[PDB]
């Protein structure tokens, strides 16, 4: 395609700055609006002790060896189910 | 800020027979001797650790 | 001076020299591991103990011979020494990065040696297949040390590959086209391209193996929905290109040696030889699953990989016939190097023909994971790669050293090695059809005779390795300085004398555009 | 400037052939011996 | 290829010495380890 | 509809990998046995699936899939 | 089994292994043709004082030695692929047996009617009875009916193994979490030996396979005797 | 538009500057370009600049030849390619 | 004296200290993973950074200050960098292969479905879509940065480059955030494995690219770049587009399709 816009008169610095401020950052703004407006603590999923999840063939070499590195207690159960 | 690039050209083109990694003065020499010391020290330490792991412990 | 010259090098000849010294030493380590293999199998019963310590030795044998002997000598050694001298370049594009390629290898070797010291070592095979290579069947640091050794060597060869490609493309005389570079340079540029595309897939694979062993990933663990077969794809996607990598620089050296000792000004069918090497490079990326004909793939896949594997014979064949056509009408000098090159031409052909037998998925059922496969690959490696290395080494030793070898001694060495490698590997075809498996410390009584002859062959090869160390000593001890070299009008690398000065082509060559 | 010519472009001296024999011996010898010592070491733990 | 005569020629006797030392540097250590294999296993 | 010797050729599973053939017939059984209890009916309509799964599936797999159904950790949709 | 000083394949026990023998003969004939032609042409090039060191023109003979090889590869590919698709053919088997690799022994499951299963371990050398073969004998053989199409399914419960019987032209890898099928058809009764064909740890060399092929009647009573 | 970004003209130094200046005067002291051939006869030889007494010449005798003929050209009388006989004469020096 | 345009590099100790720092990092991970200890890893990481710092320092000394980067040298660096990017493409390909292998043929042990039973995938129209717009936007702003430099415009170059870096940092914080909020882990079987290793390598690449643009920023402040000679910035720009394109393939393959 050709997008739908218009230009191609000259691809110089003014044109790319126009796209930065006129299209690129406004897209970031919309997607930031849509995002922080659809998420507010998602109802935490029920713990079934499935064997193909919470895999522990070897303790992690940090902490108590049983916690992943970005462990979030609100949403990540240990193999024995959720903590506090 | 100001364009001091010409000052540095003069300094780094001085014909003093120093290699490029030493040509910016006393600091270059400090940073070099620290790098080379941590490397040689860390290597002796790793060979010692390797020696320690080659034997079992009960 | 020593430190500045030898630890801090930015000189392609000195780095080349470091590679040859490292390769030679690694070669001693690999020879000793190969005698331990044949000591164990030289009579019925158990010499060392279980298949674990045996397969530690068998695994180390392959890693040392492939990554620490053949690749450093052929690419790092001959490649750094000769490529700039053949294209009139003052050094490599990235001479400081080129030094790091070299210095990554001794650490890489230290880690692999450390892997056999700690625990029970890595008795995995050089394929390092899970789950045997996983954190239950190989608990502890041995396999992890092996993965890290392979990382450092892969980085070494990737950096080397970027250097060689950039040098051969960017640093020729302006008037010189790619179609005016000698075949050794073509051979190294195509090897470098295969390394660049193949090694990062290995790196991905063995990284996924590291995470399965240490971060509780299940890429290869069916418990987590993984598949051990995925590891085989990634490994062989690298693994088959790796064997073409191991032979291409040898094809290049053979083209040079056969041309020189025929007194020809150039090899027969130059553009056909470039065509064949590019075709071998390309076809070698689309055949990997011929290493996987017993894992349970669809018959239509098995038919594709059989057919595609076989087409490689056509371009390889063009190279063999072109070498013979270069001999045609030659003023043949029966030099030590020429003997190495002719042995290569015949023995690589036999190993390639047994490769074509194995290309057949139907037949590979019965020959897979037997000594038939071991015989195939020792024909193309012990008597292909290694023959090219010996031929190149005695040819160009005077260029590197300034000194000559004793030709009579060099011929005695070739004769001993020729008997030894054939007595070692020829009988192994029989062991394989008769169904003796790979990676066995001991065998049923029926297999005794061929294992005894094979093992005896390996002791003759040892005598040759020992005689070579003496032959090198004799040359440096006698100090016969080179005076005069033939055919310098078509062999630029000789044109700055023996040895060439530290800086060659400070003033570039002159070549007219016409 | 670095030294040029036969016996000068190598990190080892070739000035004396018996000192050279001694170096080459330790060099190639240490390499060939290593696997035998590694195997001995594995037998003396297990 | 042509060359000057040896600057420091190597006599037959000197080659015999050098070939002997070369061989013994390969065989003696291996032989020691291999000879004492059973003393190691009995452990 | 019997005289069962062993699981016949199934054109859905024509290749050397037969993992999915064991798996499909095991779901297919326990799905049928469930629907024939939930609609009060004849459980022996499901009998063929049981014969084929018992023929093809390793014991240890069947053991494990059964314990997991009991335990409520069985990942297949029944 | 293999016998002393054997050069070629174990005698065929199935139609497939027979068909492989004939294909190998075909292929090896060509391998001898090519390896001998190259050896002759080498000695040809090296046995004359006559010289011709000036340029030689390539694109005429370059044609010959591209096209001939191509025809030769079709002469190998055709038979190769016929056999390949014949080894996968729609079978209609009478029996399904499962083998499961383990460190370091095979277990076997006959579960068509009853839950028959047993472990199969190598006889140690010290426990061999006179005339029994070192490293090849198992305590519990795999009894199977002769002259019947059997479905063998191969998996493992730990690391990779490979289930091989050369005489019957069989090798199928044992992969945990996977069920690999092969088909087994003995033309004759007897004992037929195989060995673990994938590196699997300490005792990879010491976990062999023995088939006992007997008539259906004897197979039936053995099965019953084994529950 | 502001400025503030130096040019090569202003800020290029060492060999980069040398190559750049020399280029504007249509000259090639650092052999970046393929020299153009003469008739290569005794009276119109190929002129081969060198900063010393000798320089390696590569002669591509016929276009699309894959093999370059290599030889040392010395200060003195014109020399010929051993293969096609075209003439080359070493002219001097200066360059830098 | 030389009459070629190529750079004969001063003997340098950095190749050796890089090689040795590689030994210390790989030994160090072994000591961490097995003998619960980080000392060796800490030293190797330190010697690695000191080496990268002094090596690339000298390259700037050689180029900006000593004028060794003739057009010939510059052609070589272009090739070197394209070749390095190509090698990184093949690295990521292993991770795409692993993902497609697992997802197109879900094993019984997962429940014979993708996503696996028990896995609650992220919504691709939430933060994944915002991540996509942040990186695509940063490709527009770095293009503006490039054209500003070529036209000699110092202020707009720095402004565009600053926006580019801010968007790189934003993407990193959003992804850290997603990592923490996520209801699956790296240990949640092959779904977790493919997810965190593919995206985690990419994330590491975003950080390397951001660092490179920041180095470019400080160099621009100090007037290193001419309107015609700025290969450091070209390489940073090519690397950044690579990081962008790899995210698109991750977004389409893992976030959208494999959910
Ligand atoms: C040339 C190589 C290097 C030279 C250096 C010396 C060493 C190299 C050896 C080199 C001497 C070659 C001798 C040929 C082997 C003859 C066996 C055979 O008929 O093979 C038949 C089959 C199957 O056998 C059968 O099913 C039926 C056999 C019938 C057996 C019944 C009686 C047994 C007779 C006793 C034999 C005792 C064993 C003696 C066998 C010798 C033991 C060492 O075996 C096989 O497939 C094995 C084939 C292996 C494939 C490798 C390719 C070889 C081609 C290149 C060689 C150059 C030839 C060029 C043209 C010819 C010119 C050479
Ligand atoms: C340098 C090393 C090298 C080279 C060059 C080759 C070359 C070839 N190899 Fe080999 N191979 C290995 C090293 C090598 N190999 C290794 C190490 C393994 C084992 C991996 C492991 O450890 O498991 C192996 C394994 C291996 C297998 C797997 C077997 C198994 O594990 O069951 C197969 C199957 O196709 C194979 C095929 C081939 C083919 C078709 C060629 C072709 O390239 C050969 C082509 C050459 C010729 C054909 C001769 C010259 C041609 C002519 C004279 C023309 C006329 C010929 C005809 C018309 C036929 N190889
Ligand atoms: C290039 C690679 C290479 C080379 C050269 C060799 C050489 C030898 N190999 Fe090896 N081998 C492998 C790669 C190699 N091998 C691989 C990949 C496997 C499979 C591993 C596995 O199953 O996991 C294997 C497997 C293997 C087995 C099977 C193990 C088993 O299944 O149990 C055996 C048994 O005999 C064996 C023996 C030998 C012998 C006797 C030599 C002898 O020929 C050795 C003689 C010595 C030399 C050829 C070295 C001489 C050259 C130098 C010393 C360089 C000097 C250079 C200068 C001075 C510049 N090898
Ligand atoms: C499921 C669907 C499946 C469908 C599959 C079908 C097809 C796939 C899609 C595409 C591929 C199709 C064919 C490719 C084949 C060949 C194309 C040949 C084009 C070409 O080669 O043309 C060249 C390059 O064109 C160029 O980049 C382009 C130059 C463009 C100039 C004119 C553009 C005017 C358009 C409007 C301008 C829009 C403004 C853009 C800026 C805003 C952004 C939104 C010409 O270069 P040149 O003369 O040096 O110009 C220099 C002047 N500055
Ligand atoms: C913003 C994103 C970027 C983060 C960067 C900052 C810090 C993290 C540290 C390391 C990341 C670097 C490299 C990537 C390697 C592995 C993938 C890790 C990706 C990751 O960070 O994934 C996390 C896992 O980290 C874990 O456990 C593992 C923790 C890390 C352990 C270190 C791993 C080191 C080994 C890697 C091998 C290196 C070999 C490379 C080869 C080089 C080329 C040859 C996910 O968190 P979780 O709690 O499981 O699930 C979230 C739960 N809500
Ligand atoms: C824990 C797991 C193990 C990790 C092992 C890590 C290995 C080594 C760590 C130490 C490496 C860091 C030190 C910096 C390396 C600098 C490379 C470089 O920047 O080399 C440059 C050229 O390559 C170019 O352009 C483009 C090439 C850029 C190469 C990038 C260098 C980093 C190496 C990483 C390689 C990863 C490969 C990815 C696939 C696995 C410069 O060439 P020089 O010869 O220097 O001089 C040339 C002069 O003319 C310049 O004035
Ligand atoms: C790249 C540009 C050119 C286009 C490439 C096209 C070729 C291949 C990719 C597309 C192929 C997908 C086709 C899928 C259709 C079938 C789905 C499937 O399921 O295939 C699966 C494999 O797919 C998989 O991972 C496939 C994984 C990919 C492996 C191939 C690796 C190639 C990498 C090199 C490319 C480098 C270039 C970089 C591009 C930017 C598994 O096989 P099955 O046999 O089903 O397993 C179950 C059996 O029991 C059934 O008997
Ligand atoms: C926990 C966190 C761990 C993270 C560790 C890693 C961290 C940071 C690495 C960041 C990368 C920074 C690289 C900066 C290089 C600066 C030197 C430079 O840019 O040098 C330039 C040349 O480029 C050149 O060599 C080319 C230089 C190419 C370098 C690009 C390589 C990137 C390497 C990444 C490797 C890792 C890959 C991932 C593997 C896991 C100099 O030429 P010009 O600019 O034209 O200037 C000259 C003008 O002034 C003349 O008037
Ligand atoms: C190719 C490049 C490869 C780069 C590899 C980078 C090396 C990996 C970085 C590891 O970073 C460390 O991880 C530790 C994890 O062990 C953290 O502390 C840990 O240690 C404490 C106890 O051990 C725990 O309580 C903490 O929660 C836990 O985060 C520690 O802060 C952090 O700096
Ligand atoms: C594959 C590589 C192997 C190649 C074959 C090596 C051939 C052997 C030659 C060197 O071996 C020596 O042999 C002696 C045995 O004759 C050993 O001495 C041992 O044997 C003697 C008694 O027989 C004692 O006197 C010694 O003290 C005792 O240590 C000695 O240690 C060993 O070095
Ligand atoms: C030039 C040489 C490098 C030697 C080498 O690479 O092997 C120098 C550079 C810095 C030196 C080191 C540091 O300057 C000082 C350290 C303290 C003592 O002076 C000796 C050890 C010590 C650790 C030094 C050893 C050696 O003399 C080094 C490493
Ligand atoms: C082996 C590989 C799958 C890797 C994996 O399972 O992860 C698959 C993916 C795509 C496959 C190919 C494509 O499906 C296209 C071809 C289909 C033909 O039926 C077989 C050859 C054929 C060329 C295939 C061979 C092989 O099975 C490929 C290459
Ligand atoms: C045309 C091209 C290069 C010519 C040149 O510019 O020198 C040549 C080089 C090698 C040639 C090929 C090789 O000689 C191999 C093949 C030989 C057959 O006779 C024709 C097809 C064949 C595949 C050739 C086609 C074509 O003539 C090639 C590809
Ligand atoms: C200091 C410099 C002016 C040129 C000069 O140094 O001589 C100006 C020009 C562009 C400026 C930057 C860019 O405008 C981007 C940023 C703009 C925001 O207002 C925050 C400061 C911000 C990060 C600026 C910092 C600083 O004032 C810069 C770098
Ligand atoms: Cu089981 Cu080998
Ligand atoms: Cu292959
Ligand atoms: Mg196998
Ligand atoms: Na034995
Ligand atoms: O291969
Ligand atoms: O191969
Ligand atoms: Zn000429």
């Amino acid at each position: 395609a050709s997008a739908a816009k218009g230009d191609h008169g000259g691809t110089g610095a003014r044109t790319w700055r126009f796209l930065t401020f006129g299209l690129a950052l406004p897209s970031v703004a919309l997607c930031t609006l849509n995002s922080w407006l659809h998420s507010g603590h998602r109802e935490r999923p029920a713990f079934i002790p499935y064997h193909h999840l919470r895999i522990r063939t070897k303790p992690f070499s940090w902490g108590d060896g049983n916690h992943t590195f970005f462990h979030n207690p609100r949403v990540n159960p240990l193999p024995t189910g959720y903590e506090k | 800020f100001e364009n001091r690039v010409a000052e540095k050209q003069k300094l780094f083109q001085e014909d003093n027979g120093l290699p490029v990694h030493l040509k910016g003065g006393a600091t270059d020499n400090i940073l070099y001797r620290v790098t080379m010391t941590l490397c040689l020290g860390g290597t002796l330490y790793s060979l010692y650790c390797l020696g320690w792991a080659s034997f079992p412990h009960k | 001076m020593f430190i500045n010259r030898w630890l801090f090098s930015t000189n392609h000849k000195d780095i080349g020299t470091l590679y040859l010294l490292f390769g030679a030493w690694a070669g001693m380590v690999g020879t000793a591991l190969s005698l331990l293999i044949r000591a164990e199998l030289g009579q019925p019963g158990t010499l060392l103990g279980d298949d674990q310590i045996y397969n530690v030795v068998v695994t180390a044998h392959a890693f040392v011979m492939i990554f620490f002997m053949v690749m450093p000598i052929m690419i790092g050694g001959f490649g750094n020494w000769l490529v700039p001298l053949m294209i009139g370049a003052p050094d490599m594009a990235f001479p400081r990065m080129n030094n790091m390629s070299f210095w990554l290898l001794p650490p890489s070797f230290l880690l692999l040696l450390a892997s056999s010291m700690v625990e029970a070592g890595a008795g995995t095979g050089w394929t390092v297949y899970p789950p045997l290579a996983g954190n239950l069947a190989h608990a502890g640091a041995s396999v992890d040390l092996t993965i890290f050794s392979l990382h450092l060597a892969g980085v070494s060869s990737i950096l080397g590959a970027i250097n060689f490609i950039t040098t051969i493309i960017n640093m020729k005389p302006p008037a010189m086209s790619q179609y005016q570079t000698p075949l050794f340079v073509w051979s190294v540029m195509i090897t470098a391209v295969l390394l660049l595309l193949s090694l990062p897939v290995l790196a991905a694979g063995i990284t996924m193996l590291l995470t399965d062993r240490n971060l509780n990933t299940t890429f290869f663990d069916p418990a987590g929905g993984g598949d051990p077969i995925l590891y085989q794809h990634l490994f062989w996607f690298f693994g088959h290109p790796e064997v073409y990598i191991l032979i291409l620089p040898g094809f290049g050296m053979i083209s040079h040696i056969v041309t020189y000792y025929s007194g020809k000004k150039e090899p027969f069918g130059y553009m056909g030889m470039v065509w064949a090497m590019m075709s071998i490079g390309f076809l070698g990326f689309i055949v990997w699953a011929h290493h996987m004909f017993t894992v349970g793939m669809d018959v239509d896949t098995r038919a594709y990989f059989t057919s595609a594997t076989m087409i490689i014979a056509i371009p390889t064949g063009v190279k063999v016939f072109s070498w013979l056509a270069t001999l045609h009408g030659g003023n043949i000098k029966w030099s030590p190097a020429m003997m190495w090159a002719l042995g290569f031409i015949f023995l690589f052909t036999v190993g390639g023909l047994t490769g074509i037998v194995l290309a057949n998925s139907s037949l590979d059922i019965v020959l897979h994971d037997t000594y038939y496969v071991v015989a195939h690959f020792h024909y193309v490696l012990s008597m292909g790669a290694v023959f090219a290395i010996m031929g190149g080494f005695v040819h160009w030793f005077p260029l590197f050293s300034g000194y000559t070898l004793n030709d009579t001694w060099a011929k005695i060495h070739f004769a001993i090695m020729f008997v030894g490698v054939n007595m070692t590997f020829f009988p192994q075809h029989f062991l394989g059809l008769s169904g003796m498996p790979r990676r066995y410390s001991d065998y049923p009584d029926a297999y005794t005779m061929w294992n005894t002859i094979s093992s005896m062959g390996s002791f003759i090869s040892l005598t040759a390795v020992m005689l070579m160390v003496f032959i090198i000593w004799e040359a440096f001890a006698s100090k016969r300085e080179v005076l005069t070299v033939d055919l310098t009008t078509t062999n630029l690398e000789w044109l700055n004398g023996c040895p060439p000065p530290y800086h060659t082509f400070e003033e570039p060559t002159y070549v007219n555009l016409k | 400037h670095y030294e040029e010519g036969p016996g000068k472009n190598i990190p080892f001296s070739v000035e004396n052939k018996w000192r050279l024999l001694a170096m080459m011996t330790l060099f190639f010898g240490s390499g060939f011996a290593a696997p035998f010592f590694i195997v001995r070491h594995q037998l003396l733990k297990k | 290829i042509t060359a000057k005569p040896a600057k420091t020629p190597t006599s037959p006797k000197e080659q015999a010495i050098g070939l002997s030392v070369t061989f013994l540097s390969f065989l003696l250590p291996a032989g020691w380890v291999l000879y004492h294999l059973d003393n190691y296993k009995k452990s | 509809i019997k005289n069962y010797q062993t699981a016949p050729f199934d054109s859905r599973f024509p290749n050397q990998n037969q993992t999915r053939n064991c798996w499909q017939n095991y779901l297919d059984f326990h799905r049928c046995e469930k629907a024939m209890t939930a609609k009060g009916g004849d459980v022996s309509v499901c009998e063929w699936y049981r014969r084929v799964y018992k023929s093809l599936c390793p014991i240890s797999w069947v053991s494990t899939w059964d314990d997991r159904r009991a335990e409520g950790t069985f990942p297949g949709k029944i | 089994m293999a016998y002393p000083m054997q050069l070629g394949f174990q005698d065929a026990t199935s139609p497939i292994m027979e068909e492989l023998l004939h294909f190998h003969d075909h292929t090896l004939m060509i391998v001898f043709l090519i390896s001998s032609l190259v050896l002759y042409i080498i000695s040809l090039m090296l046995t004359t004082k006559l010289t011709h060191t000036s340029t030689m023109d390539a694109q005429e003979v370059e044609t010959i030695w591209t096209i001939l090889p191509a025809i030769i590869l079709i002469l190998i590919a055709l038979p190769s692929l016929r056999i390949l698709y014949m080894m996968d053919e729609i079978n209609n088997p009478s029996l399904t047996v499962k083998t499961m690799g383990h460190q370091w022994y095979w277990s076997y499951e006959y579960t068509d009617y009853e839950d028959l299963s047993f472990d199969s371990y190598m006889i140690p050398t010290s426990e061999l009875k006179p005339g029994e073969l070192r490293l090849l004998e198992v305590d519990n053989r795999v009894v199977l009916p002769m002259e019947m199409t059997i479905r063998m399914l191969v998996s493992s419960e730990d690391v990779l193994h490979s289930w091989a019987v050369p005489s019957l032209g069989l090798k199928t890898d044992a992969i945990p979490g996977r069920l690999n099928q092969t088909t087994l058809m003995s033309s004759r009764p007897g004992l037929y030996y195989g060995q673990c064909s994938e590196i699997c740890g300490s005792n990879h060399s010491f976990m062999p396979i023995v088939l006992e092929l007997v008539p259906l009647k004897y197979f039936e009573k053995w099965s019953a005797s084994m529950l | 538009s502001g400025g503030g970004v130096p040019t090569d003209e202003e800020q290029a130094t060492g060999l980069e500057r040398e190559v750049m200046l020399a280029a504007r005067k249509g000259q090639d002291p650092y052999n970046i370009l393929a020299p153009k051939a003469t008739s290569g006869t005794k009276e119109d030889p190929n002129l081969v600049p060198s900063i010393t007494n000798k320089r390696i010449v590569g002669c591509i005798c016929e276009e699309d030849n894959s093999t370059v003929i290599w030889f040392w050209l010395h200060k003195g009388e014109a020399q010929r390619c051993p293969s096609c006989g075209t003439h080359y004469k070493l002219v001097p020096h200066q360059l830098a | 004296h030389q009459t070629h345009a190529y750079h004969m590099v001063n003997p340098s100790p950095w190749p050796l200290t890089g090689a040795l720092s590689a030994l210390l990092m790989t030994s160090g991970l072994t000591m961490w993973f097995h003998f619960n200890s980080m000392t060796l890893l800490m030293i190797g990481l330190t010697t690695n950074m000191l080496t990268m710092y002094q090596w690339w320092r000298d390259v700037i000394r050689e180029s900006t200050f000593q004028g060794h980067h003739t057009p010939a040298v510059q052609k070589g660096l272009r090739y070197g960098m394209i070749l390095f990017i190509i090698s990184e493409v093949l690295f990521f390909t292993g991770f795409f292969w692993a993902f497609y292998h697992s997802s197109l043929a879900p094993t019984p042990e997962l429940g014979g479905c993708w996503p696996p039973t028990g896995i609650h995938p992220l919504n691709p129209l939430e933060v994944p879509l915002l991540n996509t717009s942040v990186l695509l936007a940063s490709g527009v702003s770095i293009t503006w940065a490039h054209h500003s430099l070529m036209e000699g415009d110092r202020k707009h170059m720095l402004q565009a480059l600053f926006i580019t870096i801010t968007l790189g940092v934003y993407f990193t914080l959003l992804q850290a955030s997603e990592y923490y909020e996520a209801p699956f882990t790296i240990s949640d079987g092959v779904y977790g494995s493919t997810f965190f290793v593919a995206t985690g390598f990419h994330g590491l690449h975003v950080i390397i690219g951001s660092t490179f643009l920041i180095v470019c920023f400080f160099r621009q402040l100090k007037f290193h770049f001419t309107s015609n000679h700025h290969f450091g910035f070209e390489a940073a720009a090519w690397y950044w587009h690579f990081v962008d394109v790899v995210w698109l393939f991750l977004y389409v393959s893992i976030y959208w399709w494999g959910s």
